[PDB]
């Protein structure tokens, strides 16, 4: 996926964040203590005429 | 060095209603703006909890209580009277026992074969020469052998002076013993309420995950005694109790619907199968 | 050493170091060995042969 900057504020005991579908949205980068949002990089319908 | 305490006035045990209290974060996964349904050991909502209040006016209580699949322990304080717990089965050195204590300098967590005293307590002494308190007495256990787990926190000092007025600190704990792990969830809130448990919501955060491997069925709270020139007699009577209170409830396996707000905080919850309306709220999510 | 007698099975990741006398029979043992009163721990006999 695509990793972007995040406004989420993780509690110190948290490492991952999840949707209601249990797929990982946000992750705390273990090197630099910042939160990165993960987005699927495939998106959008396509039709052939 | 342990001594029993004789100057007591017996009272029937008081009971209080816990109003949507004792919720903790079930896992360590961030969730925001979601209605998450979980099943875990929770204190049921609107539940009757036993109330033990230590006051002088002398009425103070530290009995050995059951540990039924986990304990919710709230404490309203203004002068740091409740300062730890004892967990075990027999509490008489035949079996291993767990001791969590804040002795005003360190937090000590020891799993160890303690020979516990019938009235275990700590003791602070008032000085008339200078307006200062120091902790003097540590009468928890007589002997300690075969001493498995030990943790000592970094040194500190806390305000053990006896405050006068209203209760200020509410410290909430959830203890559970699952698969050899003693899990503690904690939460401290500032309050200004006088008698009962505050009405509101506050989610307890994970603190520890101690690998003690201990059978636990009973537990006992450790309190602190003021001793002053105003209290005459020997060590068994020459003492007074600062004003504090604690509340004990028992966890049950329950399904809860937790609401995580946009900042990732559990702001509200529904105890499922409390009443049929709560079941409807569960089904509708 | 290993524990040979216990009143009930251990819970997972539970440790029992108690050395109380096991009452296999009906009469209490009162902290002394004898008939139907066993020391719970027994030592492995490990020989190279
Ligand atoms: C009993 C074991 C015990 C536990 C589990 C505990 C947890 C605990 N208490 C804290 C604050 C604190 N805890 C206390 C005192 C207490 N808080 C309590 O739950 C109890 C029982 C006392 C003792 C009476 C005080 C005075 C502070 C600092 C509050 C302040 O900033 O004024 C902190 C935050 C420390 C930090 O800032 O990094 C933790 C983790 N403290 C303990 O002593
Ligand atoms: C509170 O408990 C801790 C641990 O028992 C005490 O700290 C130890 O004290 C002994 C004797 O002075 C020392 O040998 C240890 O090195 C200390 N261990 C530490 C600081 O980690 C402490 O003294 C106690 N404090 C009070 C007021 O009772
Ligand atoms: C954990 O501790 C409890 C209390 O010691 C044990 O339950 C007791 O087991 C004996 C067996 O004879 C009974 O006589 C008691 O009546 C029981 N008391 C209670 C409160 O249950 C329990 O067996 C221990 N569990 C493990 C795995 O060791
Ligand atoms: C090395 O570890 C520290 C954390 O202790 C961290 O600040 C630092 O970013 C790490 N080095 C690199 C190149 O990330
Ligand atoms: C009183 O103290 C003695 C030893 O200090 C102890 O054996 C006994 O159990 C105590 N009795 C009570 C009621 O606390
Ligand atoms: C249980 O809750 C009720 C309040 O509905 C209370 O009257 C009762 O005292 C509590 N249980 C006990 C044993 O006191
Ligand atoms: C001052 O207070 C400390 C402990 O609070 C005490 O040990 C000391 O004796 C006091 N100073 C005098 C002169 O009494
Ligand atoms: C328990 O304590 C007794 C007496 O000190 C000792 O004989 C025994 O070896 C100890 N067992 C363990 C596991 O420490
Ligand atoms: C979430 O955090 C922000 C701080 O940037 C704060 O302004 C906001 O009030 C918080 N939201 C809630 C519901 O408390």
């Amino acid at each position: 996926g695509v990793l972007t900057e995040s406004n989420k504020k993780f509690l110190p005991f948290q490492q991952f964040g999840r949707d209601i579908a249990d797929t990982t949205d946000a992750v705390r980068d273990p090197q630099t203590l910042e939160i990165l949002d993960i987005t699927p990089c495939s998106f959008g319908g396509v039709s052939v005429i | 060095q342990c001594v029993n305490l004789t100057t007591r006035t017996q009272l029937p045990p008081a009971y209080t209603n816990s109003f949507t209290r004792g919720v903790y974060y079930p896992d360590k996964v961030f969730r925001s703006s979601v209605l998450h349904s979980t099943q875990d050991l929770f204190l049921p909502f609107f539940s009757n909890v036993t109330w033990f209040h230590a006051i002088h006016v002398k009425r103070f209580d530290n009995p050995v209580l059951p540990f039924n699949d986990g304990v919710y322990f709230a404490s309203t304080e203004k002068s740091n009277i409740i300062r730890g717990w004892i967990f075990g089965t027999t509490l008489d050195s035949k079996t291993q026992s767990l001791l969590i204590v804040n002795n005003a300098t360190n937090v000590v967590i020891k799993v160890c074969e303690f020979q516990f005293c019938n009235d275990p307590f700590l003791g602070v002494y008032y000085h008339k020469n200078n307006k200062s308190w120091m902790e003097s007495e540590f009468r928890v256990y007589s002997s300690a052998n075969n001493c498995t787990f030990e943790y000592v926190s970094q040194p500190f000092l806390m305000d053990l002076e006896g405050k006068q007025g209203n209760f200020k600190n509410l410290r909430e704990f959830v203890f559970k013993n699952i698969d050899g792990y003693f899990k503690i969830y904690s939460k401290h809130t500032p309050i200004n309420l006088v008698r009962d448990l505050p009405q509101g919501f506050s989610a307890l955060e994970p603190l520890v995950d101690l690998p003690i491997g201990i059978n636990i069925t009973r537990f006992q709270t450790l309190l602190a005694l003021h001793r002053s020139y105003l209290t005459p007699g020997d060590s068994s009577s020459g003492w007074t109790a600062g004003a504090a209170a604690y509340y004990v409830g028992y966890l049950q396996p329950r399904t809860f619907l937790l609401k995580y707000n946009e900042n990732g905080t559990i702001t509200d919850a529904v105890d499922c199968a409390l009443d049929p309306l709560s079941e409807t709220k569960c089904t509708l999510k | 050493l290993y524990r040979l007698f216990r009143k009930s099975n251990l819970k997972p990741f539970e440790r029992d170091i108690s050395t109380e006398i096991y009452q296999a029979g009906s009469t209490p043992c009162n902290g002394v060995e004898g008939f139907n009163c066993y020391f719970p721990l027994q030592s492995y006999g490990f020989q190279p042969t």
